RNA sequence: UAGCAAAUAUUCAAAUGAGAACUUUGAAGACCGAAGUGGAGAAGGGUUCCAUGAGAACAGCAAUUGUUCAUGGGUUACUCGAUCCUAAGACAUAGGUUAACUCCUUGCAAUACAAGAAGACAUUCGUUUUCGUUGUCAAAAGGGAAUGAGGUUAAUAUUCCUCAAGCUGGACGUGGUAUAGAGCGGUAACGCAAAGAAACCCGGAGACGUCAGCAGGUGUCACUGGAAGAGUUAUCUUUUCUUUUUAACAUACUAUGGCCAUGAAAUUGGAUUAUCCAGAGAUAUCGGCUGUAUGUAUGGCAGAGCAGCUCAGAGCUGUCAGUUGCGCACCUGAUGACCCUUGAAAAUCUGGGGGAGACAUAAUUUCACGCCAGUUCGUACCCAUAACCGCAUCAGGUCUCCAAGGUUAGCAGCCUCUGGUCCAUAGAACAAUGUAGAUAAGGGAAGUCGGCAAAUUGGAUCCGUAACUUCGGGAUAAGGAUUGGCUCUGAGGAUCUCAGAACUGAAGCGGACAAAGGUAAUCCGA
């Protein structure tokens, strides 16, 4: 059985607030009520508790994701830029020392 | 000659009075022990919570007392990714991780910050909003100058000596979802101190409000009030330099740059 | 059918206030005044929320009127944490200890 | 109601005895004007101050 | 109030103002002791223990019927 | 004279009295119909409560009666509440401001700060030691040490009486645990009347949202055999109703979950109504441990209570054994869903980590049984169509708990049992006009600014269902049928629903009650 062709859990909302306005809504929602995947136990079992905060029932950590999802793209991205930029100041700092030596 | 919901905003016997009940603790940085200065301090993240008024998760934090038995609990701004039961480092020696406390001068450039500290011991000012960061940009050789980029995005030169914390304020992203109902508003805003709702100033009559003219609903005077105008005076976009919406002529943004 | 009325002068229903139906060797239906239940008692350490074994879940009050064991269990902390948490803590502080003189030794 | 404070169940009391009817004894006095007690109340038509 | 299985446990308490009420139904006897803090009673079925247990009354302890 | 007309209702005999439609008993007829006209509280009232008596006045008729008048009498608590705790808050002190009055700060405690607490010896001081920044008030629904059943008064009673319990603080007595340092058992969860201790640091309970369904228990309701009583008996009815009870508290067992072994799961399994869980060890073992009773048994306890039957205050008999419910109210247990909401605190009880001190005739110890105490204040009565506020005995207003049978989706309506009530001045006539209630042949808005008002429609089952649309909707669209009674038949389950067929009536049958009239456009405001 299919019940919903385009709204899916806006259907809540039935016929108010106009279409593209529970478009927007359709995503985030169920960003928020998707099962994540838990970094520690492997498990997708981790869900959203309050805005900023994420929990997984088995393993039980709570970790502090973004307001919708579990991981916010430009939190991420501040990870892998902080990461590349400890490697470039260990290795710079690290190699000039070595012409201190001089 | 009445006092309009402008005015009555500064009143502290008055209905404007924040609703403090929840709130869980001031979110600040550890006090300055020396510890942080000269070296590292370590501390669990004993838990993450919501606080009532708060976008951002707070961290519950064990750290131990330097100079007694007593274990010190505090309350730090979450930064997106930390983990209950995390291992938090402050201070000078303390490494770059998320969520860790180093002063910005240890910071490489381009790196994102929380809670950022206009003078030295703020236990945090700066970025403390969720989801948002603070971006820097450079350092003075001597050490002593940081220039950051705030969310509003100007720069400010700040004593690269100041407290920060590595990575983003948590819980980013929720002012993109649209409120539908107003209920919604409604409890948000009880939280916090009641703006809710909001009474056009036309609505009103002359009484109420310099705007609510009368028989048509207008303004009828000028509504870019000067800065020094008085407390029942200043109503509208107060001291704008510009009003209408830029459509068009947006190439002069780019022309004029 | 028979009806009853509050013993208590408190007339309002709350959740101290609560009252349940007795049936009398005179033949009455009786209000008598239940107490409230408790939550189990659970284990100390952070994240863990596991429910004890072994210990009564008594209104705090008759703790005081309980019999030593109720009160307790046996291990090392017996009241306070679960096996789990226990054997994980002797377990850790062990191996830390080892990576400690390890260290030391490296260093001398 | 029920609840009371002392000061209020000693001021009851008090308007209680005062409440009583002039003595059909007095009004054989060789110096007094009184044929009755005026000062008498009733609770329904008029009522005491106590909060 | 309570009740003993084991006559000895009751006989210790009955040799520890002491009276001693028995009382007779259809089925079975109960004999019951007052002390401070507890009522005592003590059932049995049989004729056996019944008549033992009257034999059992001390002169300390003085018989009422009811 | 206007007028004494809302809230369906009264009637008969006796008695009392000068006098009775209005008082008391009895006999009839009706009402509130467990969303009460019932049983009790909070606020508010303050003696309005109880008994006896009664001239006037008042109780808009009346009165032999009273919420009225007079006289006397009624409010007993270790376990109920206040008192204690903290909240939204608030106020001192300190400091500062003011001509001054006043005003500003203070729990995350200060715009303050040389402010405290404890111990021991001393036992005063003093001495001495230890640790230390500094107040209070605000909850008779929040937190909150422990009590119950039976009986009693004209009026009080979880208070008095009788019987049976628990709690806290005292202080020793008698037994018993433990130790030359400080219980014993099990692999393990864990177990067992008892099994040494200070500073110090950490805990647990207290301590918590809304909604949805599931499971269990209590109370209630229903039914079954037995016994006692009562109603019906021209006829029928192995009949119809009634009683058939068990307090806190003691001991032992069971109880929706969680743990511990042993062993590991792919032809993946397990499991709920729903989710959901597993190699981060599932399923499974004559396996084991543990947590919660408003459960069971016994004690309490039958000696009480209840129902019958005798005797002239005493006496006798029975109070027994079962079954079921998507029934209902409450409580509990395990879950689920929800938030740009995420749902107090303190006092209080208790546990852990630590082992500084103390001690041989000793020292210390959450075992039993015994001895002593529990102060102060509130406890009457109304809580409303007559004890409150509405100048009143006003058709208004005023926060809660308990809830029976029948019909039914139903706590609706309608009718009933328990309990309460007939109180609203009365009699007679029966015109106009009126207030409220209904029904009108033929026509069908011609009435009227206007379909105002009325009328139609209405439940459930089966058919059938457009444009438009933000694809959710529109939608009971529109529309078409059926519905009783009776006699049978089949299907769904454990160790009450659904469907068929036949017969029968003035073609009636959601028979009262309950219960939408549609359609097509235009304008606003989402
Ligand atoms: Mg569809
Ligand atoms: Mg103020
Ligand atoms: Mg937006
Ligand atoms: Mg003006
Ligand atoms: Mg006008
Ligand atoms: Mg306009
Ligand atoms: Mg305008
Ligand atoms: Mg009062
Ligand atoms: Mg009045
Ligand atoms: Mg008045
Ligand atoms: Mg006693
Ligand atoms: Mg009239
Ligand atoms: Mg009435
Ligand atoms: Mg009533
Ligand atoms: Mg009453
Ligand atoms: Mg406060
Ligand atoms: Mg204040
Ligand atoms: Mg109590
Ligand atoms: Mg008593
Ligand atoms: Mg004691
Ligand atoms: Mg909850
Ligand atoms: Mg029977
Ligand atoms: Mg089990
Ligand atoms: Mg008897
Ligand atoms: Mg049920
Ligand atoms: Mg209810
Ligand atoms: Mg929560
Ligand atoms: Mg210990
Ligand atoms: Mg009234
Ligand atoms: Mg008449
Ligand atoms: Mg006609
Ligand atoms: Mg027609
Ligand atoms: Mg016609
Ligand atoms: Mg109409
Ligand atoms: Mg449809
Ligand atoms: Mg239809
Ligand atoms: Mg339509
Ligand atoms: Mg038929
Ligand atoms: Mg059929
Ligand atoms: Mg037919
Ligand atoms: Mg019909
Ligand atoms: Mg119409
Ligand atoms: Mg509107
Ligand atoms: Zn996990
Ligand atoms: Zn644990």
């Amino acid at each position: 059985a299919k019940r919903t062709q385009k709204v899916g859990i806006t259907r809540k909302y039935g016929t108010r607030y106009g279409a593209s306005l529970r478009k927007v809504v359709k995503k985030f929602e169920i960003t928020q009520h998707a099962k994540y995947g838990c970094p520690f136990c492997g498990k997708v079992a981790v869900k959203r508790a309050a805005v900023g905060i994420w929990k997984c029932k088995p393993c039980k950590k709570i970790i502090a994701g973004g307001a919708w999802e579990l991981t916010t793209p430009p939190a991420v991205t501040a990870k892998t830029t902080m990461n590349r930029l400890k490697k470039l100041q260990e290795e710079q700092a690290a190699a000039a020392a070595l012409e201190k030596k001089n | 000659g009445r006092v309009i919901r402008a005015q009555r905003k500064g009143r502290a016997n008055g209905v404007y009075k924040s609703h403090k009940s929840g709130r869980i603790a001031p979110a600040q940085y550890r006090v300055y022990d020396f510890a942080e200065r000269q070296g590292y301090i370590r501390g669990c993240i004993r838990d993450i919570v919501h606080e009532p008024g708060r976008g951002a998760p707070l961290a519950e934090v064990a750290f131990r007392d330097p100079y007694r038995y007593k274990t010190n609990k505090e309350h730090f701004i979450a930064a997106e990714g930390q983990y209950s039961g995390q291992y938090v480092y402050c201070g000078l020696k303390a490494q770059i991780a998320v969520g860790n406390v180093l002063p910005i001068n240890r910071i490489p450039e381009g790196t994102v910050v929380c809670n950022v500290e206009e003078k030295v011991g703020d236990r945090g000012t700066f970025s403390r909003a969720s989801g948002c960061y603070a971006t820097i940009i450079g350092h003075s050789e001597d050490g002593d100058k940081t220039r950051i980029r705030l969310p509003s995005g100007a720069r400010k030169t700040i004593p690269g000596s100041c407290r920060a914390t590595v990575g983003i304020v948590a819980g980013g992203g929720r002012t993109d979802k649209p409120i539908l109902k107003a209920g919604n508003q409604f409890h948000k805003y009880a939280r916090k101190r009641k703006s809710w709702p909001r009474v056009r100033g036309v609505a009103m009559n002359p009484v109420d409000h310099p705007h609510g003219g009368g028989n048509h609903q207008h303004i009828g005077h000028p509504a870019t009030v000067s800065k020094w105008a008085s407390a029942g005076q200043k109503v509208g976009l107060r001291a704008a330099r510009r009003t209408g919406l830029v459509r068009g002529g947006q190439k002069e943004k780019m022309a004029m740059k | 059918a028979q009806r009853i009325t509050y013993r208590r002068r408190c007339s309002y229903n709350t959740r101290s206030n609560k009252v349940r139906k007795v049936k009398t060797p005179g033949g009455r239906l009786v209000a008598q005044y239940v107490k409230k239940v408790v939550n189990y008692t659970k284990c100390s350490e952070a994240g863990c929320n596991v429910a004890l074994n072994g210990i009564a879940q008594v209104r705090p009050a008759e703790y005081a009127t309980i019999a030593r064991s109720a009160k307790t269990v046996s291990r090392v902390y017996g009241g306070e944490l679960c096996h789990t948490c226990v054997r994980s803590r002797i377990i850790r502080a062990f191996l830390t200890e080892e990576v400690k003189i390890v260290k030391r030794k490296m260093i001398s | 109601g029920a609840n009371k404070t002392l000061n209020m169940k000693k001021r009851f009391g008090r308007k209680i005895k005062q409440n009583r009817p002039l003595p059909n004894w007095y009004r054989y006095k060789s110096d007094t004007n009184i044929r009755y007690n005026s000062k008498r109340r009733n609770w329904r038509r008029t009522k005491l101050k106590i909060y | 109030p309570k009740e003993i299985t084991d006559i000895k446990k009751f006989m210790k308490l009955w040799q520890n103002k002491k009276v001693v009420y028995v009382k007779t139904n259809k089925r079975i006897t109960k004999f019951k002791l007052r002390g401070k803090k507890y009522l005592y009673t003590f059932k049995t079925a049989d004729p056996k223990i019944a008549k033992g247990i009257k034999d059992a009354i001390p002169a300390t302890y003085s018989k009422i019927e009811i």
